[PDB]
């Protein structure tokens, strides 16, 4: 037995004008696995002709392209979409750019009717998500969460098979029984409880942290960063000014990834992260109890060979991708894709990165190839383990497939250990940051204080009611409500308390990290060990008065982390008084406040608080137009971007380390689900 | 920093007839690596000459054996002895039986003292051991200590040569600098702190555990298990009255070495013991920071490959062993080494046991073999991954921690081994009809309410004594011997009692059991009693009297049967003997695990565990088993009633029966490596 979790959003008014824009988005993202020819879109997309409307998308090239593509054909209706596979690829991109290309919103409406009535629904869909993400004139409209647009990969085969079962019964035949199997029906809706996948999915007692990677919002994040900066957009498309940062917001994102997955697995006593060779055989084994349109997804057994007679060419790739890297490393300044890079300054960040995501970013100095390859593309494939075939009609789902699924698979976290651990041999090249830099003259940290740390699993429900084929009566006048309520990992608020002592009155910066203290051996990490395994939870400014002074933070307020989406009712009754989910407009691409503490122990497990204080400095002027992610003009992860060598020369008295411990409260495992445990 | 130990010992009195022997056997241990002129033993025993002396021994074979061999030469001192060594082992063997059959308490200290004075200081120790622990006319006695008689097998190679380097310098050159090495010069003697060993030596996080697999507590009941029931020994004169169940002992005792040592890994989050493969390569390494005479022990590398073609002959015997098991298994009743067996019957259990030690009762019945090979032996040496060469050449020998039975609990492979014999032995048990309801009721008995005290575990300093481990000067003879103390944090729990309610509609006396086992696996998930059976461990085992009504009973964790008090050290039992008193648990129940490794500690702070109280009807023993009512209360099997599988739970829910969940906490530091100066 556990908690509902019920609390009201904090909702902002939305403009009248955008408002129609709003009601327009959502009316074509109902039901998109279905088209209804009663829908208003239908006749407009039989209607469209694009060709016709050349004159309405601002590059002619985009239509050319697009119309050239059609004519030999897309892919057809009811099948599985993956933006890995390559046609389909090259077909969504068209259609994306047709999407963004659009004059005004008229025409984009248009085209979104056209792509659904005719094209695939996943490729619609992706391309619609990130339209609408990406086009000036919807920002600032709320979408739904992707656990919502996509419910079958955030859920396990055994509740989707409830829910089909449901829906063609189209109800319950004995009710006062379905009590006993997880299914309740209540004020005109079904729920259906769930469970996270066990030791039959997950080996080597992995399962005991699946709560955590099979959270929907833990890979709904993912999702968001993988819209929000795709490696096939170029960096002007898709982020604008910070475009020579996009190298530091790929490691940085994925340094932060692999450092909460490194928390929960220390929380959990599982160790470190496992290293592998591409000769040898990977040891994570995985049975995904996931399906798309009933295809199962791959499975991979414990002991798998990577190196086999298909695959050898891919394998080849994948080494050679790595030792030109090494050979960079001992050539330091190198002229690479018709660009100079000088390994000694830290811009040249930008450049690796890119190289180990084979963006477009890579290949913008040379003349446009034919030749395509990609690292983590042909990585993926090869740890999907999937049955290698010629044919592009027949693929089998991998998890690594799709971006709402990657997180759900160790090898995910251990290739991307692997990469970052290159980068890092790339960092050790940086110069270590000075006293000079760090120490803060005239300002000494005299105590911090925090207040007890809780977490628990408490009832969330979702909707997950577009899994589902729906009738025509249900199409024409409404569907039935089928809501999953699962245990989620939460924590209780918390207070942070910094008293500092500064005679000098000024202007600063306030950074707060959260971090391990033993490893899994049970030794105590050294900074100079540390430092690539601590999480900024914190980053703000504030104005120091002569004499003592005491910041009080609170949980709800810190700059890395939101709150929960809302489901689609909520927002449409929110939209009827002209008020938008506050959240889902600010702040949407941020972790959710729920999975900041990992989940802690009765007894209690050990963690430790990094509180920093630095002088502050306004962001750059060109930077304006982003100025609601950043605070001032230092490195992301600052002073933690670069290896730290020397603890000693590191420490200042504007730095504050504090050991905190984390209790748990009410049941440890989340698979108390049953009607007798209710 | 850590609290010390402070502790009361048990004492009774010594019977005044046996104030000559102790003494005599505590002069025969003292400096036992080196022999003294000046004592009294060494003149004793070089005039001594065995033949002439040949009627004071019962036996003549016996003598006769040991003249021949000792003409055909020992092995010369100064040199590693391990029983697994075939020579050493026949030699050692030979003289133990001289020393066994001598007549008289004279004869027996005569022969000990030619045996030091003459032969190698390792089968002396040995022999001389393993007889006063046998002999009849030295039971009542007190021996120290194994880690105090073999400090060098119980320490790691750092405190060691620390040690050494005191002894050489005799003293500290700048004795104020002393302390930042962990060494600490008061009170006439040299403390030195010692940790555990780290992840250098444990691979996959199982150093987070060394605190329990390397206790000088665990490698000495193991030692003293080995002592008590030798393989090689025949069981009449082991154990009179209750030999046939020498097999179920073999059973009782590694099926709850395992158990215990599997909830420390669910305590430290390490998951279930590991199966392996012989043909495949082996994925434990280990990397003892163990020496002796300065020879290191044998590192077993990762990924070692077990079935080269030095070892093939070795690995297709143990391959035959197994296959030939099951074959009996399919079998059921049959006929083996001239034995009748049937397989549904639970008496069967004693040869199950003996097949699986290889020991002498297995080939009692066959005419005597000059061919013979042990299961356990050949699987030790595979396991091993000493040198072939070690193996061929008998001049010359790399020793592993699987050699000697002080160190074995050490290794991880030793663990795994155990388990894949007690998998094919639970293969067998298969076979036996699980018990009835009608043998588990006790109509008219009902247990109310089960209560425990709060469950604590902390880590507390405790010393003991080395200085055998060096060698001592002629002035140091002569005069007295230096003190060197090793002290060591080591795990240890708060006294706590088990409160039981009990309902009886008539008065009658009554068996009471009480257990402890684990509540979830490592995956988490709760583990059903059909597989749980096997892991628990049983705690406490005694009888009462019920009167008609309501009864309550008290049991204090510090009057367990299955435990013992710590041993204590060879200071204080002179300052006993001095006194005319004794430990009794040292006399008598020294065959006990220690009462401080009832609990485990666990990595996050809070264990859960449950316990198991069972109540039943109470039959004296058998009056043949007379000689052995202190260590049976009654006539049911060991480990009874979870000694066969259980296949219907419901059967369990009795009313005479009752599971308890229960919590196990610690106090103070997490992990005992926090010994610095300056943490303390
Ligand atoms: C059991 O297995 C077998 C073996 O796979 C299956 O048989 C296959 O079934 C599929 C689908 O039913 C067949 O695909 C369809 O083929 C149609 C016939 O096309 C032929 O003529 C055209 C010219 O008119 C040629 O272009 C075709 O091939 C040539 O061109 C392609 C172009 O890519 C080249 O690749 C070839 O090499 C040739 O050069 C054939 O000769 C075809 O009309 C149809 O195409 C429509 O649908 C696709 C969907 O992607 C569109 O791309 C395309 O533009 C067409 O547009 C239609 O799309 C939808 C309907 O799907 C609607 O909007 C409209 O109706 C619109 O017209 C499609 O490609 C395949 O040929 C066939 N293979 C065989 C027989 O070997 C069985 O289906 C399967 N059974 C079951 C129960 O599962
Ligand atoms: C470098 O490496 C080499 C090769 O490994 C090594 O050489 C070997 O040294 C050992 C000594 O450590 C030798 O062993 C001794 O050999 C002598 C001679 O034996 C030969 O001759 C006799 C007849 O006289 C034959 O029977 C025999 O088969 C040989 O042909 C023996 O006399 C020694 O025996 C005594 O010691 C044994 C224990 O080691 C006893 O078992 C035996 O009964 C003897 O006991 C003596 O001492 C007792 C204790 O004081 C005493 O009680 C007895 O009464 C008696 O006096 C011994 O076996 C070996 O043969 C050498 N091998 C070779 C090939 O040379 C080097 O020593 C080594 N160097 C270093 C520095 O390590
Ligand atoms: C750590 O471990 C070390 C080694 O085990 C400990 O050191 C030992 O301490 C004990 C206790 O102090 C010693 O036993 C005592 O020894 C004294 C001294 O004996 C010497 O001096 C005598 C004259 O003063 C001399 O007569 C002795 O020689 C006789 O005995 C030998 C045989 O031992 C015999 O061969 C000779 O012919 C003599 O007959 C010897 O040279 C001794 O006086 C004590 O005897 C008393 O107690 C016994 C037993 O109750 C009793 O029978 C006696 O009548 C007398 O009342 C006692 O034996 C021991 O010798 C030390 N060992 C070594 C190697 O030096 C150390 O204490 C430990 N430290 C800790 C635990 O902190
Ligand atoms: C779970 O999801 C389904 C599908 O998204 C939800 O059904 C949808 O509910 C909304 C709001 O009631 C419907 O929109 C409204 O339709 C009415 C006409 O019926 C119109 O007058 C309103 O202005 C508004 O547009 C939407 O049509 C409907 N979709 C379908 C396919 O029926 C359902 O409410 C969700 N349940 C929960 C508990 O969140
Ligand atoms: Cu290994």
């Amino acid at each position: 037995g556990y908690p509902l979790f019920n609390n009201n959003v904090k909702t902002k008014t939305l403009d009248p004008n955008l408002v129609n824009i709003q009601k327009k988005v959502l009316l074509l993202l109902e039901n998109w696995k279905q088209v209804d020819p009663d829908d208003e879109y239908y006749k407009i997309g039989k209607e469209y002709n694009i060709e016709a409307n050349i004159e309405s998308y601002t590059n002619r090239e985009v239509v050319t392209e697009f119309l050239s593509l059609y004519k030999t054909g897309f892919t057809a209706k009811n099948q599985i979409f993956s933006i890995y596979y390559e046609n389909q690829a090259l077909e969504v991109r068209a259609l994306y750019r047709l999407f963004y290309y659009a004059k005004d919103f008229e025409t984009f409406y248009k085209t979104a009717a056209f792509a659904r009535v005719w094209l695939n629904e996943g490729q619609f869909i992706y391309a619609f998500y990130i339209a609408v993400i990406h086009r000036a004139d919807t920002r600032g409209i709320v979408l739904p969460a992707p656990y919502e647009i996509w419910p079958e990969y955030f859920v396990n085969s055994d509740v989707l098979a409830k829910i089909n079962r449901i829906q063609m019964q189209k109800g319950l035949i004995l009710p006062e029984t379905a009590q006993y199997y997880g299914v309740l029906a209540k004020d005109n809706a079904y729920y259906f409880y769930a469970n996270y996948s066990g030791p039959w999915t997950y080996e080597n007692n992995e399962n005991l942290l699946s709560y955590f990677i099979e959270d929907v919002a833990w890979n709904s994040y993912y999702y968001y960063f993988h819209s929000k900066l795709q490696f096939w957009e170029k960096g002007e498309n898709a982020i604008g000014p910070f475009k020579e940062r996009r190298g530091e917001i790929y490691y940085f994102i994925y340094q932060q990834i692999l450092a909460r997955y490194y928390l929960e697995r220390l929380s959990n006593g599982l160790g470190e992260i496992p290293r592998f060779n591409w000769n040898d055989r990977l040891q994570a084994g995985y049975y995904p109890l996931l399906t798309t349109h009933q295809i199962p997804f791959a499975q991979r057994n414990g002991d798998y060979y990577l190196a086999n007679d298909d695959n050898i060419e891919d394998i080849q790739f994948v080494d050679s991708y790595e030792k030109t890297f090494l050979q960079f490393l001992q050539k330091g300044q190198f002229k690479a894709y018709k660009q100079e890079v000088d390994l000694y300054n830290s811009k040249s960040v930008n450049f690796v990165g890119n190289y180990w995501q084979a963006n477009v970013d890579l290949y913008e100095k040379v003349p446009q190839r034919n030749y395509l390859r990609s690292y983590e593309d042909a990585a993926r494939r090869i740890l999907g383990a999937a049955p290698r075939n010629s044919y592009e009609n027949l693929n089998v789902p991998t998890a690594l497939d799709f971006y709402q699924t990657s997180l759900r698979d160790p090898a995910f976290y251990q290739l991307y250990a692997k990469i970052l651990d290159f980068i890092n041999q790339y960092k050790e090249y940086l110069e270590p940051y000075t006293q000079d830099v760090l120490h803060f003259v005239g300002v000494k940290i005299n105590d911090v204080k925090v207040d007890k740390l809780v977490t628990y699993f408490e009832y969330f429900d979702w909707n997950a009611t577009n899994a589902v084929y729906l009738s025509e009566q249900q199409l024409d006048t409404g569907s039935p409500s089928y809501i999953v309520r699962q245990p989620r990992l939460n924590n209780q608020p918390f207070t942070v308390t910094i008293d500092i002592k500064s005679d000098v009155e000024s202007e600063a910066v306030i950074k707060i990290f959260i971090g391990p203290k033993y490893d899994g051996n049970g030794y105590p990490i050294d900074l100079e060990n540390n430092w690539v395994n601590l999480v900024e939870i914190d980053w703000f400014t504030h104005k120091l008065t002569s004499g003592q002074n005491k910041i009080e933070r609170k949980s709800e307020n810190f700059f890395w982390f939101k709150e929960d989406s809302v489901s689609v009712s909520k927002i449409y009754e929110l939209l009827n008084n002209g008020q938008v989910p506050r959240y889902m407009i600010e702040k949407f691409l941020l972790l959710p406040r729920r999975l900041l503490l990992p989940r802690g122990t009765e007894g209690g497990v050990p963690f430790q608080f990094f509180v920093f204080v630095y002088p502050y400095q306004a962001p750059y002027k060109e930077w304006e137009p982003m100025k609601e992610f950043v605070v001032d003009n230092k490195p992301f992860g600052y002073p933690f971007d670069r290896p730290v060598t020397e603890s000693y020369y590191f420490t200042q008295p504007n730095m504050y380390f504090k050991d905190v411990y984390i209790y748990q409260e009410g049941e440890e495992y989340p698979y108390y689900t049953s009607y007798w445990s209710q | 920093g850590y609290p010390q130990y402070h502790y009361d010992v048990e004492t009774r009195k010594l019977d005044p007839s046996l104030l000559n022997i102790q003494t005599k056997v505590l002069s025969l241990l003292e400096n036992w690596k080196q022999v003294n002129p000046d004592d009294e033993y060494y003149k004793i025993g070089k005039e001594y000459n065995v033949e002439a002396n040949m009627e004071s021994y019962t036996n003549r074979e016996v003598v006769t054996e040991f003249l021949s061999l000792y003409k055909a030469g020992f092995i010369p001192k100064n040199e590693v002895f391990s029983i697994f060594y075939e020579n050493q082992a026949l030699e050692v063997i030979a003289l133990y039986r001289l020393f066994y059959y001598a007549k008289d308490f004279e004869t027996f200290y005569k022969t000990a003292a030619f045996a030091r004075v003459w032969l190698n200081e390792g089968q002396f120790v040995y022999a001389f051991y393993l007889a006063v622990i046998h002999r009849a006319d030295t039971r009542g006695i007190v021996l120290p200590a194994p880690y105090e008689i073999w400090p060098e097998y119980f320490m790691n190679s750092d405190v060691l040569s620390k040690i050494y380097r005191i002894q050489m310098q005799k003293g500290l050159i700048i004795p104020e600098q002393g302390p930042y090495y962990g060494i600490l010069s008061k009170d006439n003697a040299y403390y030195f702190y010692a940790n555990y060993s780290g992840p250098l030596t444990y691979e996959d996080n199982e150093n987070l555990l060394s605190y329990f697999i390397e206790d000088i507590g665990w490698n000495s009941y193991y030692y003293y298990f080995h002592n008590r029931f030798p393989f090689w020994e025949n069981g009449e004169q082991l154990i009179g009255p209750l030999k046939e169940r020498r097999g179920e002992i073999y059973y009782y005792v590694y099926q709850k070495i395992l158990a215990r040592y599997y909830l420390e890994r669910l305590a430290n989050g390490l998951g279930e013991i590991p199966r392996f493969n012989w043909l495949d390569k082996y994925q434990t390494s280990y990397y003892p920071l163990l020496s002796s005479y300065q020879l290191p022990f044998a590192q077993r590398n990762d990924d070692y490959y077990l079935a080269s073609g030095d070892n093939i002959n070795d690995i297709q015997f143990i391959d035959t062993y197994e296959k030939t098991f099951l074959q009996l298994l399919q079998k059921g009743q049959f006929k083996a080494y001239k034995q009748e067996v049937d397989l549904y019957n639970s008496k069967s259990i004693n040869f199950v046991g003996n097949y699986w030690q290889s020991n002498a009762d297995l080939y009692e019945k066959v005419p005597k073999r000059n061919y013979w090979r042990s299961y356990e032996a050949t699987a030790r040496r595979v396991l091993g991954a000493a040198p072939r060469s070690s193996i061929n050449y008998e001049n010359m020998n790399i020793p592993t921690a699987l050699d000697f039975y002080q160190t074995s609990l050490r290794d991880p492979a030793f663990y795994q081994l155990y388990a894949k014999i007690l998998d094919y032995i639970n293969e067998y048990k298969e076979y036996l009809e699980p018990y009835s309801q009608d043998v588990l009721h006790y109509v008219g008995v009902k247990i109310n309410d089960v209560k425990v005290d709060k469950l604590v575990t902390y880590f507390e300093y405790f010393d003991w004594n080395a200085t055998n481990a060096v060698y001592l000067s002629e002035q140091q003879l002569d005069t007295v011997s230096p003190s060197y103390i090793v002290r060591q944090p080591r795990l240890n729990n708060k006294p706590f009692t088990v409160n039981i309610d009990i309902k009886s509609d008539v008065e009658s006396e009554v068996v009471v059991k009480i257990f402890l086992g684990p509540k979830y696996d490592g995956n988490g998930l709760p583990i059903s009693l059909e597989d749980n059976w096997i892991n628990f461990i049983e705690l406490d085992w005694f009888t009462h009297k019920l009167t008609s009504g309501q009864n309550k009973i008290a049991r204090k964790s510090e009057e367990f049967f299955f435990f013992k008090d710590d041993s204590v050290s060879l200071f204080k039992i002179y300052e006993l003997l001095s006194n005319g008193q004794v430990p009794s648990y040292m006399v008598d129940r020294y065959i006990y695990l220690p009462r401080r490794l009832i609990l485990p500690r666990g990595t996050q702070r809070g264990f859960p565990l449950q316990l198991f109280v069972v109540v039943y009807p109470y039959q004296a023993p058998v009056k043949e088993w007379e000689s052995m009512r202190q260590y049976i209360v009654d006539n049911k099997p060991f480990g009874y009633p979870f000694d066969r599988p259980v296949t219907l739970p419901y059967y369990f829910n009795q009313p005479n029966m009752y599971f308890k969940d229960v919590y196990v906490y610690q106090e103070g530091e997490q992990y005992p490596y926090y010994n610095s100066y300056w943490s303390q």
